[PDB]
């Protein structure tokens, strides 16, 4: 990416309806790379470090 | 061919519903009708939506 | 019932609910319950009887509009049931429409047509919230010219259909089932009986009873098609008979 | 003196090909009375629930089966007051056609004109559109016809459709079932059986009301007759 | 789930009852719907329950 | 209109006037003509033809005329082209089944019927005929056949279904399998039956089996 | 110490510091239960209605 | 109250444009599609009806395409309800202009006049703007064969092949791809029209009941506007099978 130029990925938007197996491909690459795939389903349920968004960034 | 689809939940659900219907019957083969019942009920909800609003859940 | 959800600005407006309810109309039923007026109506073949309670706050009254029996045309007569303020405005509108019918039709109007004109006008109220519907209820009684005696009931909304016998007021449903037993038992329709059966029903549902002076009975007999109020005397004739009747 | 109150749009577009407030009106007709309409192909017969569920009904002319004119009849499901205006308006429209043509208003035409007021009431503030759907019959072009005009103002063309309680389920049963080439007597028998499937509870002759349109003209069947049809079929 | 026991059975009376973590597509294969107004059921409930308690001679 | 107007008079007349052996001869010829008819509505004429022959089915009897006459009901059924019509024919079949004739005749008439319903026209009629054949088979103790007929159909009529008539095959199956002593199969047929049946509204006969 | 590793109740000493024993995951429960006590005013037998629904519950 | 609500109908929003106008475009998206294509000797309209039902009787054979005049035709893209009112206004305007003019009504002239009413409501009167985009096809001498497109926003456009209704972005490109400027004749164009309708629908399978096809072809001295019967459209549905091959090749 340093060679390509453009800043290393900040926002990648995967958009469109589910049932096309969009989540499943993400899991595949995340496992191989050995990055932890941490799923948020729309919830600050899984923010337990203060448990409200906007501090779920920091 | 028959489904219009919409969701991640729905796609797998046809398989689940076919197997469950065979279980309620107490046959250990998956009857030819089971797959038909499962795809029909699910299909019918999804097809309906473009005319008037509805959803698969409350 | 439902109080509705908004997706428009449904809350203070008559426009739709997911029940199909109109907010202003449902509020129109609570206007009935404010007045305290309940009516029992009976159809016969000798006559159509409407009998309803007369409000007394004090004994200094003149009876000309204390009355809830109204002449909506000389042959066919009616009562307004519910809140007396809403009743007077509706009676007023109807009479100008009734007189209009007189210019057009040229004669005594059928009960089916009379209820239909009020129904169309009240469609204007029901669709608007610009002007809230009038939360009175009208039971028209009268002898339709070839068919016979008829009892029709319009709601504040304006829903009308024929019935063997009808009721309006504080609670329609409870009054109707009491009346339904009276209808099953179908009595010989002559003048004394049709008035008396009407009078017994209104007294049973309240369980307060009354004297003849306390109610107002209005009949349209085959005897005189004119719409007539019995008055204190004539009602009394039924009451004394009724006591001897079991 | 003067009235204001509500004059801004009350209706907002929903992505579905219809507005939100009209969609809600279609549920209103569903909780309305059962009414069935089947085109027999030698007349149209329309049947409606007579009752408003008090079960004291004494009909001689107070019907919900109404002749508008010579060969047009209307039976409805939903609101009473909203319907009475459509009946009064329909005669004026039929006659409007009768003056020019010397024939009353075809099914298609009557629908276009009734539909324009129903939409009017939507777009405008301080009004609400009807809660009524119409089963409109007619004999025009040398063929019986049957149209459905919905409370929105949209029209769906139907040879057989059902309204009232279980309307949705009613349309699929008719779509498969619908018949043609039916004798007049048979027309009544099929229509009553379809009414049995929509409408619950007792049927006698003060619970259901039937009207037929054919070549001779629209009229409304006497309570004695309806009873004979009802008994006859399984 | 997939145990000798019944899987967690849930009920909700609102659209705001739920949580998107619970809601997510890829958790619910099954959707159990529930009507209740039908003419048939009414007769059936009445006759079985009437039959549960004692029988009269005015039983209809 | 022809089925009622001449045919019923002519059938009544042959039987009333001249002997039961003599009429059988007239009767064969009248049914052959019936194919063509002289109808002015296929619908009506067919409902009444099937009904008039249906007097013979009820006996049931073992006459020469009985076997041949049975053959006539089958093209007449295909031609009828009305849904309402199926229930009528079902009833006549019920009466053929209640009163026994030979084993072989009864089974074959119903088997042949299932296949023709399928050829000429809809699955809807094919299904209705089926209820009867399966009923009659448990009595005959031809279970093996009953199992094949009922199992096969289920998937095919499933996409069609919004209609009252289809439940009945499911009702009948359960009985035959339960007598057979195959409880899963009986339970399976039961599973299909209550989901499809919805509410009672259906013909008095249909309600009678559902309960 | 091979039946030691699952997540289940266990015992430890305060200050004689030993994992003295292991205990079933059954232990630790303050929840009550009524198997069928204070019996509902319904049963599968005491209704006949909700037939369409009778398949959906039976299975689940 | 009424003073505590928003709907920003006549009132401009933070956007600089009204909510009601923008929302109308969304309703149009999930309703049946209408396209008009140009031919060398006519113009045609092809539309998908708002009926997704499997059984139609054909009481009114105009449920999408209404022929206003003997010189003009329209389609509806949107809600059938707002169309009903608009259809009645169109039978009058189209014939009035003609009484005076004695020349086939110009496609442009009609739309600009109509668009003015669409915008009038949103700006004032406290009414929402119609949920219908009307696709006008006509012929006048001084532009030639025409197609014009109408919006609820009061926007007009001069087109040669365009489509509005459902999945419009795809649809206009698909009409451009098969049909260039002035390329395709009237008969071959009718086929093209059905081919795009088969692909783009609110609900799949294209049938005679779901489609209505209208032709403007200039006959011997008169410009003839006909809506084709179900029977003729069917011959085009087989033609549309042939057309799929032909676009590719």
């Amino acid at each position: 990416f340093e060679a390509l130029g453009i800043a290393q990925p900040k926002g990648v938007l995967l958009y469109g309806p589910p049932g096309t197996g969009k989540t499943l491909l993400a899991r595949a690459v995340a496992h191989h790379t050995d990055c932890t795939f941490i799923r948020v389903s729309g919830s600050e349920l899984v923010q337990k470090f203060i448990g409200e968004g906007a501090r779920m960034v920091r | 061919e028959l489904m219009p689809g919409a969701s991640g939940a729905e796609v797998k659900g046809v398989c689940t519903e076919a197997g469950m219907y065979a279980l309620r019957e107490r046959r250990v083969h998956v009857t030819q009708e089971d797959f038909e019942m499962a795809v029909a009920k699910v299909m019918q909800k999804d097809s309906e939506k473009n005319m008037s609003i509805k959803k698969l859940w409350k | 019932m439902s109080r509705g959800s908004s997706a428009g600005f449904d809350r203070h407006i008559t426009i739709f609910s997911p029940e199909g309810r109109l907010y202003q109309v449902e509020y129109a039923f609570k206007a009935i319950n404010q007045g305290g007026l309940t009516s029992v109506a009976v159809r016969g073949k000798d006559c159509a009887v409407i009998v309803t309670q007369k409000k007394v706050p004090d004994k200094l009254l003149d009876s000309s509009t204390v009355t809830h029996l109204f002449k909506i045309t000389e042959n066919i007569g009616c009562v307004m049931t519910g809140m007396t303020a809403d009743s007077r405005s509706q009676v007023q509108r109807a009479r100008y429409e009734a007189a209009n019918w007189k210019y057009k039709y040229g004669y005594e109007i059928p009960v089916d047509m009379l209820c239909k004109r009020i129904a169309d006008i009240s469609q204007v109220y029901t669709q608007n919230a610009e002007m809230r519907p009038l939360g009175c209820c009208m039971i028209l009684i009268g002898i339709d010219e070839e068919q016979g005696p008829q009892v029709y009931k319009c709601d504040p909304a304006g829903y009308y259909c024929g019935f063997k016998a009808t009721a309006a007021g504080v609670k329609q449903t409870e009054s109707t089932s009491f009346l339904e037993k009276k209808v099953k038992k179908k009595f010989d329709w002559t003048f004394e009986q049709t008035v008396e059966t009407a009078i017994t029903c209104l007294s049973t549902v309240l369980s307060i009873d009354f004297k003849p002076s306390e109610i107002e009975v209005g009949v349209v007999t085959v005897e005189n098609p004119k719409f007539r109020i019995l008055t204190e005397a004539e009602i009394d004739a039924h009451l004394v008979a009724l006591a001897e009747r079991d | 003196m003067a009235e204001r109150g509500y004059s801004f749009s009350l209706t907002t577009f929903s992505p579905s090909g219809k507005l939100v407030q009209i969609e809600y009106a279609l549920a209103a007709v569903a909780g309305g009375a059962p009414s069935v309409g089947i085109k027999a192909a030698n007349g149209v017969v329309l049947a409606t629930e007579k009752k408003q569920k008090s079960i004291l009904y004494d009909e001689r002319s107070v019907h919900k089966v109404e002749p508008i004119t010579k060969h047009i009849g209307l039976v409805y499901s939903g609101m009473g007051p909203d319907y009475r205006v459509l009946v009064h308006r329909a005669r004026k429209l039929a006659q409007q056609y009768y003056l020019v043509y010397q024939e009353p208003i075809p099914t298609a035409q009557l629908v276009q004109r009734v539909a324009s007021v129903m939409q009017e009431y939507t777009q405008s503030g301080g009004v609400r559109p009807f809660g009524v759907s119409l089963l409109i019959c007619g004999w025009n072009e040398g063929r019986p016809y049957l149209f459905q005009s919905d409370p929105s103002g949209a029209y769906f063309a139907w040879k057989a459709t059902a309204m009232g309680k279980n309307y949705v389920n009613g349309k699929t049963f008719l779509e498969k079932r619908y018949n043609e080439d039916l004798e007049l007597e048979d027309a009544i028998h099929t229509a009553i059986l379809t009414l049995k499937e929509s409408f619950e509870g007792q049927m006698t002759e003060d619970n259901i009301e039937v009207g037929i349109c054919n070549e001779a003209g629209f009229r409304r069947l006497t309570p004695t007759e309806v009873r004979d049809y009802l008994a006859a079929i399984a | 789930d997939q145990n000798v026991n019944v899987k967690v059975i849930m009920a909700t009376n609102r659209a705001d009852t739920l949580d998107p973590a619970l809601l997510r597509p890829g958790r619910l294969d099954r959707k159990i719907e529930f009507p209740l107004p039908d003419r048939r059921q009414k007769r059936l409930i009445f006759s079985t329950i009437t039959s549960k308690m004692n029988l009269s001679e005015e039983v209809d | 209109m022809a089925a009622a107007a001449v045919v019923e008079f002519q059938r009544a007349q042959s039987l009333l006037s001249t002997d039961r052996e003599a009429s059988i001869d007239i009767l064969h010829s009248i049914v052959k003509r019936d194919i063509q008819e002289n109808d002015e509505e296929a619908v009506q004429v067919k409902e009444q033809s099937i009904l008039e022959l249906g007097s013979l089915l009820a006996k049931t009897g073992q006459a020469a005329e009985l076997g041949g006459l049975l053959k006539y009901v089958r093209p007449f059924l295909n031609s009828i082209s009305k849904a309402k019509a199926a229930r009528l024919v079902r009833s006549l079949l019920d009466l053929f089944l209640d009163m026994e004739a030979a084993t072989g005749q009864e089974v074959e008439l119903c088997l042949e019927c299932i296949e023709w319903a399928k050829s000429e026209k809809r699955t809807f009629l094919r299904q209705a005929l089926e209820a009867r054949l399966v009923s009659l088979y448990f009595d005959t103790k031809r279970y093996q056949e009953a199992l094949h007929l009922g199992s096969q159909l289920l998937r095919e009529l499933k996409k069609m279904d919004d209609k009252a008539l289809l439940v009945e095959v499911q009702l009948l199956e359960s009985k035959t399998y339960h007598a057979l002593s195959n409880l899963p199969k009986a339970r399976a047929a039961l599973t299909s039956a209550r989901t499809t049946a919805n509410a009672i509204y259906c013909p008095p006969k249909l309600q009678a089996t559902l309960d | 110490r091979e039946l030691l590793k699952p997540n289940a109740s266990v015992a430890l000493h305060k200050h004689s510091n030993a994992l003295v024993d292991v205990l079933p995951p059954e232990a630790d429960s303050s929840i009550m239960m009524l198997t069928s006590d204070q019996k509902p005013d319904v049963m599968y037998a005491d209704i006949g209605g909700m037939d369409i629904q009778k398949q959906e519950v039976r299975e689940a | 109250m009424s003073r505590r609500y928003d709907s920003r109908t006549t009132i401009f929003s933070p956007e600089g444009r009204l909510y009601q106008v923008e929302y109308a475009m969304e309703a149009i998206g999930h309703a049946g599609t209408c396209l008009g294509i140009l031919a060398n000797d006519g113009v045609l309209l092809a539309a998908e009806r708002r009926n997704i039902h499997k059984l139609l009787d054909e009481v009114f054979f105009s449920e999408k395409i209404y022929k206003l005049n003997e010189d003009m035709a329209c389609s509806v893209a949107g809600i059938t309800s707002d169309a009903n009112v608009l259809t009645n206004e169109l039978r009058l305007i189209a014939q009035r202009y003609l009484l005076q003019y004695q020349e086939p009504i110009p496609c442009e002239q009609l739309v600009t006049a109509l668009c003015d009413i669409k915008q009038a409501y949103t700006q004032f009167g406290g009414k929402r703007p119609f949920g219908v985009s009307l696709l006008y096809i006509g012929w006048d001498k001084h532009y030639g064969f025409q197609l014009y497109q109408s919006d609820p926003s009061g926007n007009y456009g001069g087109w040669k092949a365009t489509c509005i209704g459902n999945n419009s972005a795809a649809a206009v490109s698909m009409l451009k791809q098969d049909y260039k400027e002035g390329e395709m004749t009237l008969k071959s164009a009718l086929a093209l029209a059905v081919k795009v309708l088969n692909k783009t629908m609110d609900v799949s399978k294209l049938s005679a009941e779901k489609v209505e096809i209208a032709t403007l072809t200039r006959e011997n001295g008169k410009t003839v506007i006909r809506v084709l019967k179900q029977k003729e459209v069917e011959q085009l549905i087989k033609k549309h099978e042939e057309e799929e091959a032909k676009a590719e090749r």
